[PDB]
């Protein structure tokens, strides 16, 4: 074996101590301990003190030994070690114990995430549970813009109807005219008119751009887009009078 | 058991007890035994927010409810129930309503598991040996266990408060 | 865990619980028959102490100088030792017995090991070899408890004004 | 076997099978226990005195005013009989049938019967329900003295 | 189904409205469990209204506590309010564990009306259909007869 690490004496460093040392250091490095590492220490020291050699010490010589040594609290401990050795090999897998962000700080949740996805060096692939868990997927799929089976006026339709009962209510509450008897058909022309501003927004992007993912087969580029853009107007318009409609009646 | 191996390891006093004192699982088939589960987490889940709306609303945080209806509502919250306005029940129950509709029929959780409802299911890995991680079974204890603790405590709160104050 | 010794084992929902969080049976095994010993001595003043604390509270001795009144768990101490008193009465009493239990291991205690602590051989009622096991856990079981139970009656009692069985 | 005994048979001029006995067994053990610790459990209000005292539930220092065999209430101690009945179902809901393999078997958490004096089979398993069966009878017997002829003792 | 024990006589399958079309064979016997159950606690009601109308009130106490004589709770509808809400308690613990015992889940034996009673257990002289029929029958005008005695209670104010 090692011939330093021999019929050390108990004074130079405790037997338990020194096992934990052992464990601690990496085998490859028992042989010569680098440098700054306790080991290195018992071996500068115990290769000098021991049975065969110098027996005794100065008082501060051996003080500032006691003060170079472990003290048998600073070292990890077995379960710890596994600790480590388990979690840097989960973090290499590409598998990420799942954590929380909290007040200035994480919780475990005690969960193993796969992180990388099917293309490991892909960055956008990386898959986390708000956009890649069933949930999320099967919600982001349903969405007007996604879902299947729906014909490009349906979509537009849909999407129009949400922003324009939606947008009534940020001018016709807290509007110039807020406080006014009608209060509300002011509200209605400038949801409206939001509607028509952003409806050629995207005629512009359909006319620009010209996304191809709406049209069916054999159709003018762009087409299945400006559908999707027209229909969008004309349900803002709707939900907007909806919204109006209601507000006025209730 | 064999049947009920499918939620074996998650209940109990101590993790590893199956308990059912009247044998209501027994002769029950998988698919029945993991949507009483489906059953039993969907409660516990609303009772553990069950018992933390009632107590932050019976010491007297009903913000809205309080500027609902320009005055502070009781903090009892079986009355302070009565006194909030007609709208904002029905606009609970409506979203209520949207969410087990979103749930149930546009995003169904899996017919192996019926209570990944966010479905972590496609991301989680469950099975792996790290110490570390795979700790999952522990937190479906601690979620289990509380919620089986909210639930009598829930029912509790109810039945003091319309009995006894 | 402990030689032999049954402080753990038939211990509750697990068989076994070997409570030894600070390892002072590891730490000092050369001390475990002394240990023992002062478990259970210590469980059994205790058990004594708490069945104490009630029954004067309704029969009181006839020595007549404990016949009296207000000599509650606070007082009877520094009441009866006098210019002596009852309580060397009872001192002497545990130098008697406690005598006895030199001779059986010795003056250094040499003889006392792992098996023999807390033995005086006053065997009455148990029976067997196996409930001789099962009751001597139920001894420290019911001791450690009393060893609890009475420190929270002397400390609730003295503190809280309490002096009686409630001790609250 | 087990409950069979000396002075009858199987006294059964009405189960007779074997799983239905063992289901009517438990329920001869367990309604045994009760009696027997209602039997001396309704000595000991009796004779010994209302031994309680201390501080309970609306019951601070209550000297077990719950009287009479009947126990009465009026919030005194009966009041608290009934957590004796929630805790007595905690022990009915852990400690059960269900989990039971033998006919009443607990597992002899005590293990009164591992040589500290009971012994498995024989005379004492057969001594526990023969005595269950007496305490049971005694303890409705009992019941009738409170009622329509005085009390107890 | 066309063939089981509550086909008696003077009606054959009597389903007017048609819950037999689609009834699948696990739903008639989770409905035929609702049947027996509901026939055999229509039973016990009725006896408890016309059992207390003729035989006196319990002699008794009811509560030790608070002076119950049996004979200042009324029998009929009103009883709800009179009777200890822990009386009330007791009755639906007692009715609690005889359905928490021995399950009477979909497949189990307790969920066709088996629970293990068996005081009339003729040994099989064509007599089983006998007895099952006439549990059945007479729990359906057992029901009858309650709903009627409940509208007999309320409507002219107590008891008939
Ligand atoms: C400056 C504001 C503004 C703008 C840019 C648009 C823009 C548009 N509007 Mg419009 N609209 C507005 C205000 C506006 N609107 C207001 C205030 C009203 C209320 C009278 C309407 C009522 C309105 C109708 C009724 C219709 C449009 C339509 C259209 C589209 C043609 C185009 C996207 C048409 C459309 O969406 O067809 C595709 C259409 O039919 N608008
Ligand atoms: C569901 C369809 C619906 C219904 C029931 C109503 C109902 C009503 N609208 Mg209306 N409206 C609608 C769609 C509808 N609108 C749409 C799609 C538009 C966009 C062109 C409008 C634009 C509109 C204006 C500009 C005005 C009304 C007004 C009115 C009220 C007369 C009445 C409550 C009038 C009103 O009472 O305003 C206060 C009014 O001035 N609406
Ligand atoms: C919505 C209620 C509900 C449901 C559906 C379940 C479902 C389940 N539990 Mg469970 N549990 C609950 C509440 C519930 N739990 C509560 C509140 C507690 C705390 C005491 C527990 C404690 C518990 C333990 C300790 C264990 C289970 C287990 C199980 C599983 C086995 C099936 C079973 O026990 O019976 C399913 C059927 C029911 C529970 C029927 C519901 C109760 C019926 C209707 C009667 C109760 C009425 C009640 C007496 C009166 C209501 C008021 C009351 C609060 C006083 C199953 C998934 C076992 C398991 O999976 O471990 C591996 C197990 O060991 N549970
Ligand atoms: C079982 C779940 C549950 C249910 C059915 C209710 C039901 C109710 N809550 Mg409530 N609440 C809950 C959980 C729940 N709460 C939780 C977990 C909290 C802590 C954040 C609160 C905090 C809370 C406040 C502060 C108030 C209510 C109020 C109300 C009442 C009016 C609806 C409302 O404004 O809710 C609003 C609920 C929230 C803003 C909480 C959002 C947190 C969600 C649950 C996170 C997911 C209604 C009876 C109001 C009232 O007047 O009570 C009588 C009121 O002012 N709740
Ligand atoms: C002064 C009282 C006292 C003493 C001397 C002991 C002594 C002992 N106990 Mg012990 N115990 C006590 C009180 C005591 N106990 C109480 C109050 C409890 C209840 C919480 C327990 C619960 C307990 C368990 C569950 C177990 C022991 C065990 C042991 C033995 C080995 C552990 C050891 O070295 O402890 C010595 C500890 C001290 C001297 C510390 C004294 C207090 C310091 C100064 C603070 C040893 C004979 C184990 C055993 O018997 O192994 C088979 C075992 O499994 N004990
Ligand atoms: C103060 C009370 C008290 C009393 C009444 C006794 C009484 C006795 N001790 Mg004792 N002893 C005491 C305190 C006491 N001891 C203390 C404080 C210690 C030190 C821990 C000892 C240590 C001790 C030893 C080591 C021995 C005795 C022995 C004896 C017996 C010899 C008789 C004798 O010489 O009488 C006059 C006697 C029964 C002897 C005996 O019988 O044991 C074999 C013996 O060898 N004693
Ligand atoms: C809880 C009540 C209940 C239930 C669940 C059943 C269930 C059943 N009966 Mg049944 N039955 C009942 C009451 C009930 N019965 C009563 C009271 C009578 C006496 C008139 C009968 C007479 C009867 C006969 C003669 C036969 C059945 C049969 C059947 C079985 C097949 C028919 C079916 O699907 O019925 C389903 C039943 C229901 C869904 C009940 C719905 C009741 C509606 C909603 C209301 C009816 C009007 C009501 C009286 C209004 C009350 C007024 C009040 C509001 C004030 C099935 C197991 C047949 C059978 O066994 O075939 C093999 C058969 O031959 N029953
Ligand atoms: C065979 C059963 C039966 C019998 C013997 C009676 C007997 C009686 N009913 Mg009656 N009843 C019954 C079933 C029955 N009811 C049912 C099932 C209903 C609901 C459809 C009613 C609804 C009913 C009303 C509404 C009235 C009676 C009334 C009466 C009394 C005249 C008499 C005591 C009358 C009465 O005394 O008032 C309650 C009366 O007005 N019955
Ligand atoms: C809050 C203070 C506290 C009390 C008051 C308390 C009480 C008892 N504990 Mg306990 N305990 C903790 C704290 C407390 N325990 C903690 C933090 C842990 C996690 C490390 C823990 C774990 C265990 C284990 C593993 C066992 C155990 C035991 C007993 C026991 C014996 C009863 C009987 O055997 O007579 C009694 C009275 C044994 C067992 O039997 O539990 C029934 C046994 O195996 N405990
Ligand atoms: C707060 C909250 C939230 C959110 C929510 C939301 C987001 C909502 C929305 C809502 C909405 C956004 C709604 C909307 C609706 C709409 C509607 C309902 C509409 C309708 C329309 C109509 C009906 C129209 C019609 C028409 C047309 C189409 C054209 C012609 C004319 C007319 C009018 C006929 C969360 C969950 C996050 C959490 C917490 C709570």
């Amino acid at each position: 074996k090692i011939a330093y690490l021999q019929d050390i004496p108990r004074t130079i460093v405790e037997k338990d101590a020194l096992e934990l040392i052992l464990k601690n250091t990496p085998k490859e490095q028992w042989e010569n301990p680098p440098e700054d590492s306790y080991l290195y220490t018992v071996k500068a020291f115990a290769e000098m003190y021991g049975p065969g050699k110098a027996t005794k010490m100065g008082w501060w010589d051996y003080y500032r030994l006691k003060m170079d040594m472990p003290d048998t609290t600073r070292l990890s401990s077995e379960r710890e070690l596994q600790e480590i050795e388990e979690y840097e090999k989960l973090m290499m897998s590409g598998k990420v114990p799942f954590a929380v962000p909290g007040p200035s700080g994480y919780f475990f949740t005690g969960f193993v995430t796969q992180w990388k996805g099917k293309e490991p060096f892909a960055g956008d692939q990386v898959i986390t549970l708000t956009e890649n868990g069933l949930f999320a997927k099967q919600f982001l799929s349903a969405l007007a813009f996604y879902r299947e089976g729906l014909k490009p006026w349906q979509r537009g339709l849909e999407i129009g109807m949400a922003h324009g009962y939606f947008l009534i209510g940020p001018f016709t509450s807290l509007g110039p005219l807020r406080n006014t008897p009608e209060a509300a058909t002011v509200g209605l022309l400038c949801g409206c008119a939001i509607v028509g501003i952003v409806s050629i927004g995207g005629l512009i992007f359909g006319s620009t751009i010209k996304p191809t993912r709406f049209d069916k087969d054999g159709d003018k580029p762009g087409a299945g887009f400006i559908e999707m853009i027209n229909w969008h107007a004309v349900g803002g318009l709707g939900g907007a009078g909806f919204a109006h409609a209601l507000i006025t009646v209730f | 058991r064999e049947a009920p191996k499918v939620l074996a390891g998650t209940g109990g006093p101590l993790p590893e007890s199956f308990w059912d004192p009247a044998g209501f699982t027994n002769n029950k088939t998988d698919e029945e035994l993991l949507f009483y589960r489906a059953a039993e987490l969907k409660h516990g889940r609303i009772a553990m927010a069950a018992v933390v709306g009632w107590f932050t609303n019976a010491s007297g945080f009903h913000y809205l409810g309080d500027l609902w209806l320009k005055k502070p509502a009781s903090d009892n919250p079986i009355e302070a129930f009565n006194q909030l306005s007609l709208l904002g029940v029905f606009q609970m129950v409506f979203f209520i309503g949207c969410l087990e509709w979103l749930t149930t029929v546009p995003c169904p959780p899996p017919k192996d598991a019926p209570w990944d409802v966010i479905g972590m299911s496609d991301v989680l890995e469950e099975d792996t040996d790290e110490n570390p991680m795979a700790e999952y079974k522990k937190i479906q204890m601690q979620e289990l266990n509380n919620s089986r603790l909210a639930m009598v405590a829930i029912i509790g709160l109810i039945v003091q408060a319309t009995t006894t104050g | 865990f402990a030689g032999g010794l049954t402080g753990s084992d038939y211990g509750g929902f697990g068989g076994k619980y070997e409570w030894d969080p600070v390892g002072f049976s590891t730490r000092w095994p050369e001390h475990l028959a002394w240990y023992r010993e002062a478990e259970l001595k210590h469980g059994r003043i205790a058990m004594l102490a708490f069945a104490g604390l009630l029954a004067p509270d309704l029969f009181r001795l006839p020595w007549a100088e404990f016949q009296d009144s207000s000599l509650d768990f606070a007082n009877a101490h520094d009441k009866f030792v006098a210019g002596f008193g009852p309580m060397w009465w009872g001192f002497i009493a545990c130098g008697g017995i406690e005598y006895q239990r030199f001779r059986k291991l010795g003056l250094g205690m040499e003889g006392l090991t792992l098996e023999n602590a807390g033995n005086l051989g006053w065997f009455d009622l148990p029976k067997n070899s196996e409930e001789r096991l099962f009751y001597e856990t139920a001894e420290l079981k019911n001791g450690r408890l009393a060893m609890l139970a009475v420190s929270g009656i002397f400390t609730a009692g003295i503190f809280w004004d309490q002096h009686h069985f409630p001790f609250i | 076997e087990l409950g069979v005994q000396a002075p009858v048979g199987f006294w059964d001029p009405v189960d007779g099978n074997v799983a239905s006995f063992r289901r009517r067994r438990t329920v001869e053990l367990k309604h045994g226990r009760i009696s027997m610790l209602a039997a001396m459990g309704y000595m000991t209000p009796e004779i010994t005195g209302k031994f309680p005292g201390y501080l309970s539930p609306s019951t601070l220092l209550k000297y077990d005013d719950i009287p009479n065999g009947l126990g009465a209430i009026s919030k005194v101690p009966a009041l608290g009989w009934a957590q004796i009945f929630v805790y007595c179902g905690y022990a009915e809901l852990s400690q059960d049938q269900t989990p039971g393999s033998p006919g009443a078997e607990g597992n002899f958490g005590f293990k009164v019967l591992t040589s500290s004096d009971p012994d498995s089979l024989e005379k004492k398993l057969a001594s526990e329900i023969a005595n269950g069966r007496l305490a049971m009878m005694a303890f409705t017997g009992m019941a009738t003295q409170d009622g329509l002829t005085g009390s107890a003792w």
